[PDB]
């Protein structure tokens, strides 16, 4: 998929899904009573890489029960072509890999965004309109 | 597909690049406009576009047509996009005068009712039937050939490839109204 | 313009979109009522083609409303490069040309399931906005 | 003996003729090769479109049913599409956006399907032998006279379409009868 | 981003996103009461091109408070490819840029929007 859980307390994950950057992979903890938190990591401080599909925790807490890590491809041309240089093949097929990546990641992440801005418009006027 | 048609085609970067064969010149691959022969081209084809478009056919002539003025004066515009306004069965004295329409019968510019007329407005050249492409390909090649290039041999044969399909326009034309001549005729 | 539905009941039917193969063309038959009884056709016992824009049905449509017909383009890349070789223009192509549709398919998907809920929020929030804004200011 | 020809395929050859007109030799494949190979195919293309499209007797096809969608009621119109028009009377149809347009009721919003007299297109290499053998020699000449002038490869181009064109009419005339005696009799 | 929103009441305006074609730009004014009211211009009867960055509006604004410019990318290949022809570096920026904006429309448009409509809310 593009989504993952998983559950708190643990010492090392693993990644299901590739990626062309170390930067595109963004890594969050959640807490499922209270959706108010939900804070993200970062890099170096909080997290590091050993293996390119390891990773490994750095500070952890208590009060959170579920992580989640999902992918975000970037909006950028990764290549550049110039005048006077050489062509290769991987570049020809990352540019291509890039767009595909996308598509099935926006064919998940939109409809359930859509979810919590809705019913929080549709909260906001509520209240507002009781009080 | 190569046998049967090629796929997602672009009907205005097609329609240059022939028009460049007659030079004997490759392909652009582009549609620029730091070019300098696709500026030259562009402007030549729209303008034979206009020319032909405007000369009154059966799916263009709309009979009957609404127009309305507005609130706060008593006008109506002139859209740039209008081509041919005449009355369906009688006489009309239509005009622009400062972008609004001019009645010269009653000299004045201010209508009070919605009116009826006919008119001819313009269509985008990837929705017209394929022989007037053709045909208007052709034309615009003419041009672009006599005015920035002379060539004595490309010459002599756009002509009869001209004449051909002006003929096959005109036969396309007197098939889609039948026209009967005999028809409000009838008694014992 | 990828998603079509034609009424049952009929022999012949046409595909009205480009694809690069015959293998990404699908066709089911779809009950409105109960949409847990839809089956999947296949080619060769189910239907046949007969020109590129053109098939025919072999199986009785009892029970069924509605024909349904969609692309569904696979992932696995068409054309390898390799150093050594010459540069033609077909692989270029048909690169461009996967790509293009992949994201075709994926808008007009995504698109259909967003609309509904952004339409609603949007008419509540000014409805809800304007009401309360002019009602109670004027009130004040 | 005979001339049992090796990997034969109906599109090569006539890029082959086109090409001897000027006097080169024949290519093996069309996969890679300079400007000319690329620069015949698109007058080929566009000459089998425009002969395509003046309608025979075995084209035109005058029952035909188009049905519309089922969420919005609108009816496509397709680029293979070539001529619109109806059997015994007079039509106002046109492509306005992707769409079909009747210019009678100033509408896009049909309801029921529709029967109408269509023309559609079919690959090159499937339609009858004098038509190839027209269209390559029609193109030939384009082809000819737009990159290299000769005087000599011209003037019997003329005269071979000549003979095509007239071959082309009488095959056309036998397929159908047109018997003009018919539908009338009486004591 | 890919959308925008202005007050009206002014006769120029500003294009600020990126596009490879110049009818891939939409614009349509905004009635904030009643959404239905929404009515989508077309161009050369209501606006013109000034310069590759400028339009100016040329109907009235009377009922109306917002206006709306979004980018809708099309469908039909920008460039294409023979043998024998010159190729340079743009052709191969616009070849890929083409297949990146449709799948980032299609995500982005509607969540900006949804985003848009709760915190105006």
């Amino acid at each position: 998929s593009t989504i993952t859980q998983f559950p708190s307390g643990n010492t090392q994950y693993r990644i299901e899904f590739d990626y062309l950057a170390r930067t595109f992979v963004v890594v969050t903890l959640v807490n499922s009573s209270n959706p108010t938190l939900n804070r993200v990591l970062e890099v170096g401080r909080d997290y590091r890489f050993l293996n390119p599909t390891m990773i490994e925790m750095l500070v952890d807490q208590s009060g959170f029960d579920i992580v989640r890590i999902h992918r975000q491809t970037g909006t950028d041309l990764v290549v550049d072509f110039r005048n006077g240089s050489v062509l290769t093949a991987s570049d020809l097929t990352n540019s291509e890999l890039q767009a595909i990546h996308i598509a099935e990641e926006g064919r998940d992440q939109t409809v359930d965004l859509a979810k919590e801005y809705a019913d929080a418009a549709g909260s906001s006027a509520g209240n507002a309109k009781d009080s | 597909m190569a046998q049967y048609i090629p796929l997602n085609a672009n009907d205005d970067l097609d329609a240059i690049n022939d028009m460049l064969a007659a030079i004997g010149e490759p392909a652009v691959l582009q549609l620029d406009e730091g070019n300098a022969d696709v500026s030259n081209a562009q402007r030549i084809l729209h303008r034979v576009n206009r020319q032909v478009q405007a000369k009154g056919w059966n799916f263009n002539i709309n009979e009957a047509a609404v127009l309305t003025p507005d609130v706060q004066d008593n006008r109506i515009r002139f859209l740039p996009s209008y081509l041919r306004v005449m009355t369906a069965g009688a006489t009309s004295y239509y005009s622009n005068m400062g972008g609004y329409l001019y009645d010269l019968s009653t000299q004045s510019t201010t209508f009070t009712d919605p009116i009826t007329v006919e008119l001819v407005e313009m269509k985008p050249f990837s929705e017209m039937p394929v022989v007037f492409r053709d045909y208007i390909v052709t034309k615009a090649s003419r041009e672009f050939n006599a005015k920035f290039f002379g060539s004595p041999e490309s010459e002599l044969y756009l002509r009869e490839q001209e004449a051909e399909l002006y003929q096959q326009v005109m036969e396309y034309e007197m098939d889609t109204g039948r026209y009967n001549m005999m028809s409000d005729i009838g008694r014992d």
